């Protein structure tokens, strides 16, 4: 390979890391490394920021742990009344409900906390301050997590405007999986304008905005004039 | 007192044309016990302060 | 730095300890100066404009051990009937209000005690006198506690009579401080006839006071064409 093909491979792996589920090692190293920029910034609106963010993922991380508990306590019961085939799916189903409510409460709860940390960083007004590399992580990793937040729950529209809003940060732009999943979700749109037989400004709308960032994740995964480009390009024009 | 004065729960899941959804159900109905307590033991004082004066 | 910029963050600090909130070093250190100055002076209306204005700041610091005495008997006590929410908001405020009605009426003892500094200050008629050093420190000092008596209690309109009068006194003008409160003070009074619907002669007048000594204050601690004095110009032009 090239030093760029090499560059990109070991950074597409980084990207989709970034991007990947939260689990404790993660959370560990994310924590550290916040708070290492928190004490190197010394602003107590970050500081606060942070400790909301913190918050927010925590909610996440203390859901997931309640969702195998959960499922693991409802394994273990003995079901008497259970003998035929719709009664084990019933059931089923109804453990499902329950995960599904409480992790859109854990979902909700979350985002209360990770608003709270957008509204501490909109405190800092110093332009100064906004454009400094502690400022454009703890955003990033706020936005990164909402984002998810919503994507796990199928919150797909959600997504758009704060999948916008991190892309407009740092680079972000460049980043593969942050075009796959406003590809994704614009997709999600343009089969709702579909399915409901919205309006067709919409449907384009959503269709042209799909492709534009299916292209772009293209590009930045597989290179500009790469056999993966040019079929993308050769299906939309 | 002011509607949040207990957890303020509106809509349900499913398709709605709010933009609100209530909590986790168990919560939901035991939230209006905390509801009704909280409202009622608060005229309990203003009863108790009524025999007062 | 330059000498100058070196020069002006050591007044700077110097002005800020200047108008601290009275404690018991200040005090020490404010009246052996000025007794040392009143006998330096030698003239009995500048020893009694001392006595008083000494009396008064005494009233003031009399005041701040009464606050804590009083907070202090409150917080022991046993409350049996304060079980709900509102019961301790309740008992917490009137705590507060009968706390600011003394220290109201302190500042009214205070005041009263300033007044007649003045009055006996308005009794030195030679010229050649009222143009001591020992003259205006004591003048400067008797309207500087003045000044922090009324900005404690939120009555602002009040210190701006007594701010300007001031900043008239042996470049006391040149004072970060002094601007910083007459801006917040005229700022106050644009806000109520804003909030009162009052006439626009007013409310220009206000804005433009304010801006004024915000310049100057900004033009004082920063310097002229500082980032932060070009920024507040670009904002009044």
């Amino acid at each position: 390979l090239t030093e760029d093909q090499k560059k990109k491979k070991k950074e597409i792996m980084e990207q989709e890391s970034l991007w990947k589920n939260p689990d404790f090692k993660g959370y560990n190293k994310t924590f550290q490394e916040l708070h290492q920029l928190s004490k190197t910034f010394a602003n107590n609106q970050f500081r606060l920021a942070l400790s909301n963010y913190q918050s927010g993922v925590n909610t996440i991380m203390k859901n997931r742990d309640w969702v195998e508990q959960y499922r693991k306590e409802e394994a273990e019961k003995k079901r008497l009344d259970e003998k035929w085939y719709w009664q084990k799916v019933d059931r089923k189903a109804r453990e499902e409900r329950v995960v599904y409510r409480e992790k859109m409460k854990a979902k909700q709860d979350a985002l209360n906390y990770f608003s709270k940390a957008i509204n501490h960083l909109d405190e800092i007004k110093n332009p100064d301050l906004r454009e400094r590399p502690e400022f454009k992580r703890l955003l990033s990793d706020v936005y990164r997590s909402w984002i998810m937040a919503e994507y796990d729950l199928q919150n797909l529209p959600q997504t758009i405007p704060i999948l916008e809003l991190y892309i407009e940060i740092d680079d972000n732009e460049k980043e593969y999986p942050a075009h796959k999943y406003l590809a994704s979700a614009y997709s999600f749109e343009e089969n709702m304008i579909k399915k409901t037989k919205g309006p067709d400004d919409m449907l384009f709308k959503y269709r042209y905005k799909k492709n534009v960032h299916l292209l772009r994740a293209t590009e930045l995964k597989y290179g500009k004039d790469s056999p993966e480009y040019k079929h993308i390009v050769n299906v939309i024009n | 007192t002011m509607t949040a004065r207990s957890l303020n729960l509106k809509g349900q899941s499913g398709e709605l044309l709010s933009l609100s959804t209530a909590d986790k159900s168990n919560d939901a109905i035991g939230t209006l016990d905390a509801a009704l307590t909280r409202i009622s033991k608060q005229r309990a004082n203003l009863g108790a302060y009524f025999n007062r004066l």
